[PDB]
């Protein structure tokens, strides 16, 4: 009975010690992807953040713990490794606003809104995001707002009729993207503006997961 | 990689002295420390043993109540504290690293040893000889006897040999009486029964001519024996 | 088909290998059928000791995101995966210490998916570039690189006598290589969807590459033709793991329907159910003897199933 | 034709049949869990 | 608190049954 | 406590007339039975008349009844009247207790028998739903999941409840439901016999529901730092919880034992006469609700927060879910309707009637409610049993 062995399951202790010492802390960390098309405007964010395949981004604000694990540029398809993210706190999708007057550059026939739809749809319906709240930045906000004035943006979506109004357009196309989530009871798709300028974005992220983990608590006291 | 220890000196029997034994060279605080001390020409003796995070706290049953012991972790060290000094604990102190998994090797780097001058139930095993005069060339055997079978039932005996080259800090050479350590060259072998136990010291050499030793390491306390010490 | 029939096989969950906080995406049996190492997702793959339910070791990695690990066949190196394409070798057998990594062997653009060791000096990698490289280990470089595939490779299983592979792809197809030359031998179809993992014959004249549409088949080295096909129309899942047993007669599946299935090596009879797990399986592990065979699921948790 | 890989398929699972660990139920003494 | 009242209104009261009832077994015997 | 206060009473009116037989001359005249029959002793001089003594000052309504004559005809021949069986004959009847008191008892053990099979198809209706509710907290292991492993210990927290209350229920039976014709068993049934389990009950029970009401207290100050409201500490984990919940009314009951076995060790240790000595007992059941209406006032607030993102949602469930969680909720928040003001000092009347019905109606039952809300009303453990359901589908 435990001749001298007695001693290993006093470090086989010892460290199941420390594994419920670091899961207990890397739980209160809020980790949450973002994940962008080809030149959406994922590199300003992380540059509006804080600080070969995936990276990090450890930042944290106001008394909580931030993990940011940016997609990057996987080559092979989001089929395979996707499995990975599940438990993940609030993705973030992204795209920029000014990208809708250019063809991609693949086969120049699909638009960069028609093709980013096309990506949209593919992550918020598929299996392994079915309660993962999304919160999607509307990038390049300036830069869209002189491309409005000059365009008719009729190239884009032709069902639309309506005024060329920054105020009326762009807010027509927020309506545009988050009406692709069949589970509108599940998954609160925040949406906001932000560019190069509009600085301190990330108090809304702040207050946006602050926002999910209650609905994630209270959704699983029952309660919700 | 590297064990210091200091606090000696000349007391009176009926003084006391912090012993300390400071860490480096390792990640200390995930070892197990032994204070294994050796009679100024008598055998080893094993005195206290703290495990890896101030866990299972052991004395030695001659000892058991008068020393204090601790090791303070931000300082990597151990605090051997004596209180009520006896004129029958001259020793050269020992300061053993000792590491417990599966497959491992306790014991395996000791101390430098510093010495400490006074002035004026148990499994108890046995030598086989205290000295054997042996010409290099010869591939000399030697052997070991105890009172308990130590072959429990998990499938592996636990016994460790050594080897004290003279002066110097007691060598590891075969850890659970089958497997060659890290350091020592592929020409020994151990086997033995339940009870008896041997080493086969193949193709002697220079330098490893020095005092042998033995441990159990079934149940605490641990005993080591006169020594068998080999000649030339 | 005159072989008799080897009835029920029905195991226990002799085990209980809790101590996990995420998911568990590879369990990689020892060299000496003893320990195994379960690659986490939270930050901390551990080896364990199978016979006692012990930690011996837990490694805090880096790469947060394991996808396949390994153990050498000298018993002291663990190459954990990962997608940010760093397969980390680390140590175990260290002098004076606890743990380390030895060479982190960057050169990869797709994602790790299952790394084997060849023997303690070569690894042979597989990641999702279309590229199942062999490595040197200190040196830090690649030595060779295997192309030939279209899609991306999702995993590897070695011959026994250290002269080939074969190419988990996700092209339906399954590919043979060599250690010692670099060349195409011969590449085998069948298959519809992408595949997940294969295991091979324990004599090295086949392996078992386990689809995503619920069929195993049985493929061939020397006479250019698929053997045996598996198929129920009553289970749909994907596949997630193949092992053979030790003898080959014996074949241990693990699939997304939250439980194992044990199929025969001519029979092709659904004779096994190892079921007990919440969330799917991930990996399993055929020991070099047989005496064990432990299954990864998602739920953080391992049973060995004998 | 067909029997060629058949013939060494049937050739190995038998011969190494009786030192299985799966196929023949192994006793509660060499069950070392 | 209720059953610490109730319990000790149900004794308070059950008591004085058998108290009664005490006088009941005096008379008639 | 006023039948061993009579028992002992009638032991010193016992010997007190026949310490009266010790003074009697003998008889100069025709002489009955001088004797004393159980209630009534007389000088026993009578001219062929009846006794014209005091009914006796030993009853509990002695001073109600007591300028009144208890009679009992000698007969010429020195003898008393008898009755059919042959036992003595007196005249009782007027010194009785009036009967509007026994009509007023006799309505109000129709309501004690009324209450006391209401709890009583409650408690045995919640825990044979608690202890189905609590196999699957253990059976399909999300046992050390901090939410259900703190449900789990609420779910043991109402049987030890529950139980104990069925217990000093058929320990008031035995102790209550005995004929007392023998003058010898009632002489020992005062101290001796199966009474000590009556007092070890009496605390069990009296335990049972302190171990109860500040686990709830627990179970609000777990809902307090999940939703993360103000003054959130750090490593306030549950085995903090395991001290402040079972082991706080072993800081309450035993200080009510002690100073109950010191004064009054009366019929089975549940009668309260001085609230002064009860008032310990009562104090953290006061408390752990007014602390629990705090964490429930502040956690309403937090769902009325929410008011906002339901707009894609219909416009008819912001009443809905807003009460759809105020009845889920309420495991803690179903006491202090009543007994906040009244608190037993006096609450007499049909007040009395009405505050020890309503709390006696919702506690035999949110055993029942919160076994099923939190354990069987949320989609997790259905769907564990859906699939347990359907791995039971091939055995």
């Amino acid at each position: 009975l435990s001749a001298e062995d007695k001693a290993a399951v006093e470090r086989s202790k010892m460290i199941d010690r420390n594994l419920r010492e670091d899961g207990e802390k890397a739980a209160r960390e809020v980790k949450l992807l973002l994940l962008g098309a080809g030149e959406s405007g994922k590199n300003t964010i992380v540059k509006q953040m804080k600080i070969t395949g995936i990276v990090e981004t450890h930042f944290t604000f106001k008394d909580l713990h931030f993990k940011m694990f940016d997609v990057g540029a996987q080559r092979s398809e989001r089929k395979k490794w996707i499995h990975c993210f599940e438990g993940v706190t609030a993705i973030i999708f992204c795209v920029a606003l000014s990208d809708y007057d250019l063809v991609l550059a693949e086969d120049e026939e699909m638009n960069r809104m028609h093709a980013s739809m096309k990506l949209f749809d593919s992550i918020c319906n598929n299996k392994w995001f079915t309660d993962t709240s999304i919160i999607l930045f509307l990038n390049k906000k300036d830069l869209f707002e002189e491309k409005i004035k000059k365009s008719p943006l009729t190239i884009c979506y032709p069902e639309y009729a309506g005024s060329n109004t920054y105020e009326e357009a762009a807010a027509y196309i927020q309506c545009q993207f988050e009406d692709l989530n069949k589970r509108k009871d599940t998954k609160e798709i925040y949406t906001h503006f932000t560019c190069s300028t509009d600085t301190k974005n990330v108090q809304f992220v702040f207050d946006a997961v602050t926002d999910v983990i209650i609905k994630n608590n209270l959704k699983d006291c029952g309660l919700f | 990689v590297q064990l210091v220890e200091s606090g000696g000196g000349l007391v009176q029997p009926g003084g006391s002295r912090k012993l300390s034994c400071s860490a480096s060279g390792f990640a200390f605080s995930s070892f197990g420390m032994h204070w294994v001390r050796q009679a100024p020409e008598k055998g080893l003796e094993w005195v206290a043993y703290i495990s890896s995070g101030s866990g299972t706290i052991y004395y030695a049953d001659t000892v058991k109540g008068r020393f204090t012991i601790s090791r303070d972790d931000p300082k990597n060290t151990l605090f051997l504290q004596m209180t009520s000094l006896r004129s029958e604990d001259t020793a050269m102190y020992y300061c053993v690293r000792s590491i417990y998994y599966y497959g491992s090797s306790p014991f395996d780097f000791w101390g430098q040893g510093t010495t400490l001058t006074v002035s004026s139930s148990d499994i108890v095993m046995t030598q086989a000889t205290s000295s054997v005069p042996v010409t290099p060339g010869e591939s000399v055997s030697i052997s070991c006897r105890s009172s308990k079978s130590l072959l429990h039932s998990n499938g592996n005996t636990y016994l460790y040999w050594f080897l004290q080259r003279p002066g110097q800090s007691p060598q590891l050479l075969i850890y659970r009486m089958s497997n060659l350590a890290s350091g020592v060259p592929d020409r020994f072998s151990g086997s033995g029964s339940g009870t008896a136990f041997t080493l086969t010291i193949s193709r002697l050499e220079a330098e490893d001519v020095g005092v042998y030793y033995c441990m159990q390491h079934l149940e605490y306390p641990l005993t080591f024996g006169a020594g068998t010490k080999l000649e030339l | 088909n005159n072989i008799d029939p080897v009835g029920r096989i029905q195991m226990r969950t002799r085990r209980t290998l809790r101590g996990h906080l995420a998911k568990i995406y590879a369990m990689h049996w020892g060299t000496d059928s003893r320990l195994l190492v379960s690659a986490s997702q939270d930050g901390k793959l551990i080896i364990w000791d199978s016979y006692t339910t012990n930690k011996v070791h837990a490694i805090p990695l880096r790469s947060s995101w394991v996808m396949t690990c390994a153990y050498a066949p000298s018993g002291n190196y663990v190459a954990c995966g990962g997608l940010d394409n760093i397969c980390s070798i680390y140590n175990l057998k260290t002098r004076e210490g606890n743990v380390r990594v030895s060479r982190e062997l960057a050169g990869h653009t797709g994602y790790l998916s299952c790394c084997r060791f060849l023997d303690d000096n070569q690894i042979v990698t597989s990641s999702g570039d279309t590229t199942c490289a062999l490595w040197d280990i200190e040196t830090g470089q690649q030595t060779t690189t295997f192309t030939g595939h279209t899609g991306d490779v999702m995993s590897l299983s070695l011959a026994p006598d250290t002269r080939l592979f074969v190419s988990g792809a996700c092209d339906a197809s399954a590919k043979l290589w060599d250690v010692r030359e670099g060349m195409c031998r011969q590449t085998f179809t069948g298959h519809e969807s992408d595949i997940n993992a294969i295991c091979f014959f324990p004599n090295g004249n086949a392996f078992a590459t386990g689809s995503d549409d619920a069929t195993c088949r049985l493929f061939d080295l020397r006479a250019d033709q698929e053997l045996m096909t598996y198929s129920h129309d009553n289970i749909i899942c994907g596949i997630t793991s193949v092992s053979f047993s030790k003898s080959g007669r014996l074949l241990l599946a693990g699939y997304d329907d939250f439980n194992c299935n044990v199929w025969d090596a001519l029979k092709a009879d659904r004779a096994g159910v190892l079921a007990g797990h919440d969330n799917r399986v991930s990996c399993l592990g055929v020991t070099d003897d047989g005496m064990a065979v432990a299954t990864g699921s998602w739920d953080s948790f391992l049973k060995i199933w004998n | 034709k067909v029997s060629k890989a058949a013939a060494d398929l049937m050739a190995y699972c038998e011969a190494h049949a009786k030192e299985d660990p799966l196929l023949t139920p192994v006793p509660a003494s060499e069950n070392p869990f | 608190h209720s059953q610490g009242t109730f319990t000790s209104d149900y004794s308070k009261y059950l008591d004085s049954r058998r108290a009664q009832d005490f006088v009941q077994w005096l008379m008639n015997t | 406590q006023v039948m061993d206060f009579l028992f002992e009473k009638w032991k010193l009116y016992g010997d007190q007339c026949h310490h009266n037989l010790s003074l009697l001359p003998p008889p100069t005249e025709l002489v009955c039975n001088r004797t004393f029959d159980k209630y009534s002793c007389w000088p026993d001089t009578p001219a062929n008349t009846t006794a014209n003594i005091s009914c006796p000052w030993y009853l509990p309504w002695h001073h109600k009844v007591q300028h009144r004559f208890v009679f009992k005809r000698c007969g010429p021949d020195g003898q008393w009247v008898r009755g059919p069986r042959g036992q003595p004959w007196r005249d009782a009847s007027q010194c009785q207790m009036d009967g509007r008191e026994i009509e007023v008892q006799k309505e109000v053990a129709k309501m004690y028998s009324s209450f006391q099979v209401m709890y009583t198809v409650g408690y045995s209706l919640s825990l044979g739903a608690l202890l189905l509710a609590l196999a699957i907290l253990g059976g399909l292991s999300k046992l050390h999941c901090t939410r259900n492993a703190i449900h789990a210990n609420l779910f043991a927290s109402f049987v030890l409840k529950a139980s104990s209350v069925l217990v000093i229920d058929g320990l008031l039976r035995w102790r209550y439901s005995q004929k007392i014709g023998d003058d010898l068993s009632v002489s020992t049934w005062l101290s001796d016999g199966a009474v000590a389990g009556c007092r070890v009950a009496a605390v069990f029970m009296q335990y049972g529901i302190v171990a109860n009401y500040c686990w709830l207290l627990v179970e609000g100050l777990y809902l307090h730092n999940l939703l993360g409201l103000a003054t959130l500490p750090e490593r306030s984990f549950f085995s903090l919880y395991l001290g402040i919940g079972w082991g706080a009314p072993m800081l309450f009951v035993v200080p009510w034992a002690v100073v109950k076995c010191l004064f009054e060790n009366v019929q089975c240790w549940t009668s309260n006469d001085n609230m002064g000595f009860w008032w310990i007992l009562r104090f953290p059941v006061f408390l752990a609700i007014l602390i629990n209406f705090f964490i429930f006032v502040r956690i309403v607030q937090l769902l009325v927060a929410k008011l906002r993102a339901r707009q894609m949602h219909h416009t008819d469930y912001k009443f809905r879910l807003a009460k759809s969680t105020l009845t889920l909720i309420p495991l803690l928040g179903v006491h202090e309707v009543v007994f906040m003001f009244v608190t037993d000092e006096h609450a007499q009347g049909t007040l009395r009637s009405a505050k020890l019905f309503f709390d006696l109606f919702l506690s035999s039952f949110q055993g029942l409610l919160v076994a099923v809300l939190y354990c069987f009303l949320n989609k997790e453990v259905q769907s564990e049993l859906r699939r347990r359901w359907h791995r039971w589908r091939l055995g």
